[PDB]
């Protein structure tokens, strides 16, 4: 299948800074990229379809770029609501897979 | 639009793990495919299976004859039966929705905690 | 019988000049070289030609050879034209069933058969396969001796024999003349044209016609051309065959100088004064068709390499098929796998259907044969070979590749649509098959017709729907889509397949369209191809193709209504 | 030269159980029925069959055949390897460059060639063509003077003949033993096989050898043989031919009846005891391969009907799909049009090379002779054969074709494009053909080749990627696609067109997709189809077909190394 | 081409009542069929696209529904803003065309 | 976004027509296409072509050869050029826009009257 590759499984930032979440796919997923935010103790939460498009319900803080394997979701200002695990997930081919997925800390 | 699981939170090796979703606010037989997903400790995600709006159903390979995803349309349920089941399979597990035509999981359930142990 | 001939002129250019004589009852041979009128005359002299090129006259008992003479004579022909596959005893049975009369009885059938088996020695293999390319058959010997027998079934005055030795060895083309001289004992007129034969066999002869170059170089009994030749100016050595003799004087060792001598010959003016002197259906249509049909489905049965090689093709085509298209899906790529498998299907009936070429070509020898001979007409012999051979296998693959790969690959789960579909193919494959009957009736040659069918199948493939979009080719050009077998298969298929289908999971398309550019539903990928929705989308292929089945039967027989037959 | 045999048995089962004999300078035929060893001890005697199966000595002068035999020898063929497409001039030059001396001069072989001319009798006829079907020859008379003076080109001191005769008329064949006679008078030894000749033939003879059976029925000198059957209990009347009398004997009008009369016979003890008597490359590589180049380049110019016509067809067949896809729309049927076009151009390089079956086929006898008789090597005339043929006449129908619907369809307007498109076309013409010569090479009959190239291709048509999604098969069957010459073709085409094309007008899908199933750039409709969007995923497929080229001429090497010449 | 006829080529009706009008196309167009609203001095403007979804800025007065060939617009309890010309176009195949429009009266 | 057609009002027959569509809100190059129209007097509209994104173009087939569109993307410009003009195509000319994903003509133009006389 497709599988999708996070490094940084783990981040440490403050607020107010810029951090950048990197996913790597084993295929072209030609922009069929998602980004879910995860919440402790609650179902992951749809942030970014498209790869680029914003879902309604977020600041303009989250952006993402990508083409070909190469996807990144930047948080840029980052605030105390941000902090999480962040998966990316393709749903170009059928059996859908997702990243490994992110934590971010607050030092 | 609304999705809500339900099923026994304890299951004896072996023998079968069967969850509820019920939908309000949206038909299930209208337009979209209805999904389970399951969250394992130490968190990974795995997308099970859907079953489409006209009953058509499609599973993940890496499960291998043990899925069965089925609907009940009088009272807007579909239901995940996957059985022969092992202590790896103690995840948690979602119902989600799947547009299409955008490509994306929108809608979640709350999710339902499910250990297998004997 | 006395067959006498005056002043033949047969003429295309000409080939005989002007020959006369006469053969009595016993043993009478045609020699020359290969040019001259040695094969000519005897088709003059069968009525195996046509009647427009010929001058002078041919009589029988001082009567004009009446229109029923082709049926009271027997003619053999140089090659076999009996059916390897048949027995010995099944040969002369066709042949008495369409050259006996009806009046007459099974029981006496039999006996005549019996009789001219036991005549000719033909009882230790008489219940014995002719032999083909698969099945071993008796000797070339006695081929020849049944191909002799299929004549003598209607007991005939007059016995016409082209060639009857020239491929058989020297022991064997001995013992059948030596046969032959012993019928012509019984009273029969035996009249042969025999290629440079042995002192053996030209001490048999009763009476010799020597031509050359159209030209009669002597014509009298056969002992007395040593005579004729030694008092004509020449001289034979020892040990020389005089048949080679007669050849050497006509190569050379001129033509004018041969013919004036036997013109001033004592031979011509007996001849002359001769001829001074004197001159001076059978059966029913359903009989034949019934006959025709028995033997051409015995013929299929006996040759079970070619007829059960076609379905083991098949079989395992259809089971690979089945395993490499398994499971469709109803997802972005179930449109191009279910386009895919239908277009590879009607394709492929119209590849296969190319071994139709073989069937009037095989025979066309036999065919021209037996209908100058009187045993059938051009309509009952062209249904037989139609419901015998073409009907039961070209609808056989179609049952065979439904029933093997509709429920692997899983379409539309109606029992209509399964029907539909072997409908379809069975339709498409009787129209190829026609189609090539059309272009190959009347030929000897498969090469041509072979290469023709397959650039025609090649260019009505382009205008079948899947390589090029019909509603995209200029109007100049769109009208040859209406000449593609192909089309009319792949559209009802489509038609049959594509309709309540739904290709997008996830997505209501068949309430609405959510964007402009999805193909989500059957019924969208039908109209953009071009083909209609109603019911009268789909049957309007069906009939389009039967009326293409019966131009082109109808094709294939004004091709052998109008055949050359002499 | 004298050519003597001693107790020779040659095995397979037997063919040949004692045979004793001696042949000096004159005419010496070996006669007998078809099945005696007639034909097997002409090739004992000739060293043109194994050695393994050979029991006796054959010796010449006393001394063993050296290895340097059959270069020293003339062997003529029954049939004809003479090629009809040179002139009688042109296939003596041809035998000149390749059997003589490289030493001599070019004037020193043109006097070789004027004199073995004049001596035939072939001056004015020198400079006329052969003969082959499109082209009207020299009378089959003269053929076999030119395949005799093809031999006499090296001058040897012992000709051996293959039935000079048969095929040849009667006029025709004493002419041809009336020079081989004038031939052995000056000195040279001929050793032929006649069938069943006439006695103005038979009259010529030095030295009879008479087989039946692979027995010896009789050997000395032709003259002797009518008083030694004659002697031997039996009789020959007048006018019958001695020859006749022969086989008639070996017939029955035994075998070891008559084998054991001439093992007591006189003749027998006179050869036993002279028997007792006694006992008691050429040229470089490039020089051949040059001369098979220019004797299949004149081939291939004078027979322009089979070439020609392959340039009219690739023309004609150009302008018909440059009509049927004019003008690539970047629309919804874009992809369509663009995908059908690219497959059909594939499969018919494809299914064009099947005439690549003809190359190594058609002068598979001419090839065998060649060999033994040391005009060449195996990989200079495969080499040469390669250059002159399979090379310039698989370029240019991709040129052609490449040039004549690039610009009328419309397709991507760069020069690089249009180049690995002529390239891509280039490849798998070669690939196909290579293929095709590998299938058919050492075989005799085009048909099987035929048959199993064309069910080859029309597996390797499925796994290409057009009819079935090549990422939907199951992995225990997907493995087989990469045995698909027409997969990397159309693999290589799709990707050098669909690279930047948009196929939704109105809609950026470049930026983004807005609606997930849209399929509104070339980029997605290559992933979708498992193509590699890299430079690498170019060019992948034209080092695979380039693999598969050479896979496949070395398995056509391979094939024309390991066939038997014997 | 595909050619849309619109039969009413002119009405007559009144206030509060409901008006029908009637597209017929000469070949299947699978719901690609637009409304435009045209008053007497400007450009048309899209009502109905889809052939049943109407257009943000519209009561829900105006309504979509057919299927195949037959396509109608129910205009149910009219005003006075909705007297005009109203055409249907096909947007199937690339030749785009309009129907003969049908303009409405006030009795 | 927001179109605007300019151009002579009146023209000679059998010369030219040449009108200029400013676009303000939303580049040309960016996303959509961008088609001509025009109405006749004894209305009936009739589409005559567009413009592609990417400068691609497509035309009426009733109008064979008359016919061009072409842009500028300095300004934000397409053209509309009608070459032989007759006086039966005295209409009034619309520049609109097509977005493709939705297939409809969303935003349109004022409107300009061309007259053919003498
Ligand atoms: C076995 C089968 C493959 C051969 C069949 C046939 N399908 C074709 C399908 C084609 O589609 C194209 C590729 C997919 C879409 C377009 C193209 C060509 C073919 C052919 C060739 C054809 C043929 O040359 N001959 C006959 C019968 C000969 C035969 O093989 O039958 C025996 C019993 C084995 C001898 C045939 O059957 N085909
Ligand atoms: C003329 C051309 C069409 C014949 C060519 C050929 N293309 C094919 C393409 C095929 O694709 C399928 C249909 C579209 C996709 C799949 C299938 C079959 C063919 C064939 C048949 C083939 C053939 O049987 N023989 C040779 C050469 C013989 C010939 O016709 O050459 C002369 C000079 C006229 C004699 C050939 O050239 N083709
Ligand atoms: C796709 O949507 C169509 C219509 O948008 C659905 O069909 C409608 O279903 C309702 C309630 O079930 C009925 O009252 C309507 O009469 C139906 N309309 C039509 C045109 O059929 C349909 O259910 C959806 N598809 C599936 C597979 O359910
Ligand atoms: C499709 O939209 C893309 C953006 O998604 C356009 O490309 C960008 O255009 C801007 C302005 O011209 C450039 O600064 C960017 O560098 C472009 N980005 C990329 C990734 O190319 C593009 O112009 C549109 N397509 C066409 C054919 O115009
Ligand atoms: C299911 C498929 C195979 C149907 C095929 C129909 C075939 C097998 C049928 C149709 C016509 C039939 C023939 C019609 C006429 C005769 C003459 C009869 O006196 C003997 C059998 C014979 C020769 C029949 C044999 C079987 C036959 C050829
Ligand atoms: C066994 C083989 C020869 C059968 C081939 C002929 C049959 C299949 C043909 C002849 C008449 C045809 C049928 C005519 C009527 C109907 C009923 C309708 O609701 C759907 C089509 C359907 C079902 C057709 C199916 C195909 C059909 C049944
Ligand atoms: C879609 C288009 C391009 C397919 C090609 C159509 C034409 C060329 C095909 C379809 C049917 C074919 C004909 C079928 C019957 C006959 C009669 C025969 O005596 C010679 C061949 C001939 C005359 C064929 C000529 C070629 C033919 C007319
Ligand atoms: C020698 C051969 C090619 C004669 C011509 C055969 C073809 C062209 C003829 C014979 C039967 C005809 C078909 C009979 C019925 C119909 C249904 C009609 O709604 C469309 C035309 C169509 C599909 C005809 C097309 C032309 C047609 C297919
Ligand atoms: C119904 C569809 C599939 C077409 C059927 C075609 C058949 C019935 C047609 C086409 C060709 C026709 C033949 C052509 C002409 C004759 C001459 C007549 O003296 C005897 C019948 C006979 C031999 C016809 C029998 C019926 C026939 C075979
Ligand atoms: C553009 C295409 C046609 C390129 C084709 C290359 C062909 C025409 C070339 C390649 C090899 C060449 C041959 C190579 C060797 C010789 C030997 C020379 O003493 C005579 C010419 C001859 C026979 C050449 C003739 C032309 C030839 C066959
Ligand atoms: C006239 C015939 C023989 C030409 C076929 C051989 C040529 C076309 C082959 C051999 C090597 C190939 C080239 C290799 C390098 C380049 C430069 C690059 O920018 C694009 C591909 C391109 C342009 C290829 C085009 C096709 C190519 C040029
Ligand atoms: C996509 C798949 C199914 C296509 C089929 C590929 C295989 C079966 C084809 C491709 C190449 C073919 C081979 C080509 C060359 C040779 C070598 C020779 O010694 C005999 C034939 C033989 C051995 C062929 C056998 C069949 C073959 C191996
Ligand atoms: C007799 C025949 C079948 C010999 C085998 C030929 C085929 C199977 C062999 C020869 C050359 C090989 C190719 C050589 C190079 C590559 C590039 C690689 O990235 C994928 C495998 C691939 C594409 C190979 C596939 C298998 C291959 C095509
Ligand atoms: C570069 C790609 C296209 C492949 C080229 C294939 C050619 C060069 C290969 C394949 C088969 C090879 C031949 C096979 C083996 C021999 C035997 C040797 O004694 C002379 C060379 C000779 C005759 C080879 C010449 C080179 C050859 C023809």
């Amino acid at each position: 299948d497709i599988v999708l590759t996070q490094s940084p499984s783990s981040f440490s930032v403050s607020l107010g800074d810029r951090v950048t979440i990197s996913c790597k796919a084993s295929g072209y997923i030609l922009n069929r990229l998602a980004w879910y935010q995860q919440k402790p103790g609650n179902a992951p939460r749809l942030l970014i379809s498209g790869a680029t498009s914003l879902e309604t319900g977020f600041p303009s803080r989250f952006s993402g770029t990508g083409s070909g394997k190469d996807y990144t979701l930047s948080i840029s200002s980052l605030q105390t609501e941000d902090v999480g695990t962040y998966y990316c997930q393709q749903y170009w081919s059928t059996p859908w897979t997702f990243g490994g997925g992110t934590k971010l800390e607050i030092r | 639009v609304q999705l809500q699981e339900s099923g026994p939170g304890l299951v004896k090796p072996s023998q079968s793990l069967s969850l509820t979703c019920t939908v309000t606010g949206f038909s299930i037989t209208s337009d979209y495919a209805w999904n389970w997903i399951r969250q394992f400790p130490g968190k990974k995600l795995e997308w099970m299976g859907y079953i489409n709006f006209d009953g058509g159903t499609t599973y993940n390979p890496s499960l291998r004859g043990r899925i069965s995803i089925t609907r009940d349309t009088s009272k807007n349920q579909f239901f995940l039966q996957l059985r022969s089941v092992t202590p790896e399979d103690t995840a948690t597990y979602y119902c989600a929705t799947f547009y299409g035509a955008k490509g994306t999981l929108d809608y979640w359930g709350q999710g339902t905690s499910v250990t297998v142990s004997s | 019988a006395v067959l006498s001939f005056h002043n033949i002129c047969y003429r295309v250019k000409e080939i005989l000049s002007n020959i006369n004589g006469i053969m009595k009852p016993g043993l009478n041979a045609i020699l020359g070289p290969t040019g001259g009128g040695k094969s000519s005359l005897l088709d003059v002299l069968a009525a195996r030609k046509d009647p427009s090129g010929l001058s002078g006259d041919v009589l029988i008992n001082g009567a004009p050879r009446p229109a029923n003479f082709k049926c009271n004579s027997g003619y053999v022909v140089q090659d076999d034209v009996v059916m390897g596959t048949l027995t010995v005893r099944e040969n002369l049975q066709f042949s008495a069933a369409l050259r006996l009369a009806t009046t007459m009885t099974n029981h006496e059938k039999n006996e005549r058969i019996n009789r001219v088996i036991q005549e000719l020695g033909l009882d230790k293999v008489a219940d014995s396969k002719v032999g083909t390319q698969f099945i071993r058959g008796v000797s070339g010997g006695e081929r020849k001796r049944t191909s002799i027998g299929m004549e003598l079934i209607t007991d005939p005055s007059i016995l016409f024999l082209d060639e009857p030795t020239t491929g058989l060895d020297s022991s064997t083309a001995n013992a059948v003349l030596l046969l032959l001289k012993r019928m012509s004992k019984q009273g029969r007129t035996i009249i042969f044209s025999i290629h440079q034969p042995r002192y053996s066999i030209f001490k048999l002869f009763d009476s010799l016609t020597l031509l050359a170059s159209g030209r009669l170089m002597f014509h009298g009994p056969a002992q007395e051309a040593l005579g004729y030749f030694e008092s004509a100016g020449y001289h034979c050595e020892a040990y020389n065959n005089p048949a080679d003799f007669f050849l050497d004087i006509i190569n050379g060792d001129l033509i004018e100088k041969l013919a004036e001598i036997y013109v001033n010959s004592s031979f011509y003016k007996e001849t002359k004064a001769e001829l001074h002197q004197l001159s001076g259906y059978t059966t029913s249509f359903c009989h034949q068709l019934r006959w025709v049909s028995k033997r051409s489905f015995k013929n299929l049965l006996g040759n079970p390499q070619a007829s059960i090689a076609q379905i083991i093709v098949t079989v395992v085509l259809g089971l690979v098929i089945g395993a490499i298209y398994f499971g469709l899906k109803n997802d972005s790529t179930g449109i191009q796998n279910r386009a895919g498998v239908l277009f590879f299907l009607t394709t492929n009936q119209c590849f296969s259907s190319v071994s139709a070429v073989e069937l009037f070509v095989v025979e066309k020898k036999l065919f021209i044969h037996e209908y100058i001979s009187g045993y059938y007409r051009v309509s009952s012999y062209f249904l037989g070979k139609l419901l015998s051979d073409l009907l039961p296998m070209r609808m056989l693959p179609s049952i065979i590749f439904t029933c093997i790969v509709y429920f692997m690959l899983g379409l539309k789960p109606k029992a209509d649509a399964f029907f539909v579909m072997m409908f379809t193919l069975m339709m498409v494959a009787y129209s190829a098959s026609s189609m090539a009957l059309a272009i190959a009736a009347g030929q000897s040659v498969v090469s041509v017709a072979t290469l023709l069918m397959t650039i025609c199948f090649v260019f009505m493939m382009i205008f079948s729907g899947l390589l090029v979009n019909l509603t995209t080719i200029a109007s100049w050009l769109s009208w040859l889509q209406y000449f593609s077998i192909p089309r009319y298969g792949f559209t009802a298929l489509q038609h049959n397949e594509f309709l309540g289908q739904n290709f997008c999971p996830g997505l209501n398309a068949t309430g609405n369209n959510p964007c402009n550019y999805a193909t989500c539903t059957g019924e969208e990928y039908l109209v953009k191809q071009g083909i209609d929705l109603s019911p009268w989308g789909l049957w309007k292929n069906h009939v389009a193709l039967a009326c293409m089945i019966v131009i082109f039967l109808t094709i294939a027989y004004l091709k052998l209504l109008f055949l050359k037959k002499y």
